[PDB]
């Protein structure tokens, strides 16, 4: 199979070297390929390298942005992305082909490369308060707006496991300012909206920000 | 670049159904086509290579066929494991190119969204910006239109949408459109609508505060 | 010094099939699997014609619709040999077949060529030539030899065991309705040497080990 | 399909002259995808130019290419003897890859008229079932020549074949042979066998003939 290096957050002009360890097959019987996947252009072929004699082929679109090399010893391929921009933000995959034959059968698990001027910031959990009314009988809904954090991920739980149900912790969104927002939501019975205590258990490992926050009706205009 | 075009872009079906996805290349590619499967969060897996050849491991309900510009992948009886996105990739000419995907989702019986709106919390407004969040909960199909209205005026270009994957129980969806404004621009104000249109709604339900 | 060595000439009966090979020698040959190997042919009277090629990295073929199914193009990474097989041969596949190669895995310009393989297609059977005199009329004079009904070619014709060289034209062969070749060799000579000088043409047809010598001299008259 | 057409069919120029060869694509062609090849007799094609205007390594610089869109040009600034050969363009933008019909570059020289001779079929060939009448046209220029067979002044059609030698290495000339093939039966049914030649080196058509019955 194919195991790649971990995710990476880096700043604009910088450069990254991603790795892919082949194991369990003859490293040199396969050309190793690199593929970009990001919302915008979808799936794109960056290029490929033959491990034997290190022959390369690059997509004109990535010509120069990327440089592929290989270590036959370690059965490993490397991709180097240079002169980075925020548009190069993507998941990058390695995969293989066999000259015979097949395919693009096995893919690496992918390496997330995030490119942002923005520097590390913690969230700002704000309460989405349950309104007085009504709705169509039951039930009632409340949540936390996890606003302005960098970079992903954040983990939001509710009552730490005592609320694995009815909960929707949405995907993030990158605002202008280059900062992410997230909103979690739970749906609770219209009756006990003042019998149970709901605290957002947001933690954001990229800094050491673990925030608790409870949510209640406020009673003003 | 060879352009690959998949049909349909989205497809709804149920366990047991024979399903067919298609791919049209902008020129003859001589069966140099691969079909991929990708579940969300996860990496692609090759299913079919060179038009008709199964990858090892790939269960036999999967099969591809076609020639020249037109190819289809066919799942003869869908399994719960088979709901994913599918891609064709072409390697007849340089560079290899990819189709944009056919998402294969679960069919269930409509059911309408429950709507909930939330004004900004009070600590937020102390600082520069006001964030108002509308929620649409557990609906189907995915199609849904969310329109804010401030003092009954339709606004554009300062809301962000965000949808969940298909719930593991409900097979429904959920949606979060947030409208963001500075505290100053925020106070006109209080009539703040969240008008939502949907297929299981007789009429655009609105929530305001 | 990219070198491409093709298999030798073949003669095939209609309906049969021919597999031409192409072996990539060469000191700057490089990774055989990195380059697209192209097959092209040239029928007598026609332009060069593309048949298809096999790509590098991926080792799969693209075909001209004209030959889709009729032609198969494969490659043997092990022996650095590319092959083209054409079946259901017709007399119109009589042609020189060429492998060629460039600098990339996809086909582009054709930088390197093999020496070409001639494939003749015919329902004929090996047959040495009958020779008849082309007697000088009387009436500078001309004379010669009709080299008639042979298969396959070549025939080689000389005069006075190679003594007579100048003023000699041996024509290309022509293929008659009878699937067999005819040809002529002529020589122009002094009129005043039509009685003094002996003239013999020397027909050699290796595909039949048939050497023939024929005396050319005036008739009666 | 990108169709490529080449002009002219034959270019007739002298050693040292500038040769201009054209290649027309049936539709606009990014010049990144056009190539020219030289085909010397007996030899596999030789890539002269790729990408419309880049000279292949080890090619004399008297060769050059230009053009964009639909018309491309291969220029040989000064013809050396070895450049008298056939040239083909190639497109490698789309599928199928296609070539033009090729242009033959040929040596121009002064007009020289053919010597014509007519040979009657042998009696040896005639005891077998077939009579072959051969007409020779020796050492002429240019290559166009019309040879007409008349059997008892009956314009023949479909029963002759002809063959032309290559342009001569010494005197840049051509020779041609026309063979008329009849059965011994058809041969002995007529008396006058005529070979008439029209060539621009000839003020008037030359005829050579024989009567069956010289023995």
């Amino acid at each position: 199979q194919l195991v790649q290096s971990g995710a990476e957050v880096v700043k604009p002009g910088a450069s990254v070297k991603v790795s892919c360890k082949a194991s369990g097959y003859t490293f040199t019987s396969y050309w190793m390929h690199w593929v970009k996947q990001a919302p915008g252009q979808g799936l794109e072929w960056i290029g490929a390298v033959s491990p034997g004699n290190s022959d390369t082929s690059y997509n004109e679109k990535f010509k120069g942005k990327a440089t592929l090399t290989v270590d036959k010893s370690a059965s490993t391929a490397y991709m180097e992305l240079s002169s980075l921009r925020s548009e190069d933000t993507a998941v990058y995959y390695c995969t293989r082909s066999r000259y015979g034959n097949n395919a693009l059968d096995y893919w690496g698990q992918g390496t997330l490369v995030t490119v942002s001027s923005a520097s590390t910031k913690g969230p700002s959990v704000f309460p989405l308060a349950p309104s007085s009314k009504s709705t169509s009988g039951g039930t009632a809904a409340l949540g936390c707006l996890v606003k302005d954090y960098f970079p992903e991920p954040v983990t939001v739980s509710w009552n730490s496991g005592a609320l694995t149900s009815g909960v929707h912790t949405f995907p993030a969104v990158l605002q202008s300012s280059g900062l992410y927002s997230l909103s979690s939501v739970v749906t609770v019975p219209s009756s006990s909206l003042g019998t149970q205590t709901y605290i957002c258990n947001v933690n954001h490992k990229p800094s050491n920000t673990k925030v608790d926050k409870r949510v209640e009706p406020k009673s003003c205009d | 670049d060879i352009q690959l075009t998949q049909s349909p872009s989205s497809l709804s079906a149920s366990v047991g159904d024979r399903v067919t996805i298609t791919c049209r290349a902008s020129q003859g590619i001589s069966s140099n086509i691969v079909w991929l499967q990708q579940k969300p969060g996860k990496a692609p897996k090759g299913l079919i290579y060179h038009g008709t050849n199964l990858e090892s491991g790939v269960p036999s309900r999967f099969s591809g066929s076609g020639s020249g510009t037109d190819y289809t992948l066919t799942i003869s009886s869908l399994e719960p494991e088979d709901f994913a996105t599918y891609y064709c990739v072409q390697y007849s000419q340089f560079p290899p190119t990819f189709g944009q995907g056919t998402k294969l989702e679960i069919k269930r019986t409509v059911a309408a969204p429950s709507v909930f709106i939330f004004p900004p919390s009070d600590e937020q407004l102390k600082s520069g910006t006001a964030s108002v969040v509308c929620l649409l909960n557990n609906f189907y199909p995915r199609e849904a239109k969310v329109q804010w209205k401030v003092d009954n005026a339709l606004q554009s270009g300062n809301s962000q949408e965000s949808v969940t994957e298909q719930d593991s129980k409900d097979s429904t969806y959920s949606l979060s459109s947030t409208l963001t404004l500075s505290k100053a621009d925020y106070e006109k104000h209080k009539v703040y609508a969240c008008e939502v249109t949907h297929q299981g709604l007789s009429s655009p339900v609105t929530k305001s505060f």
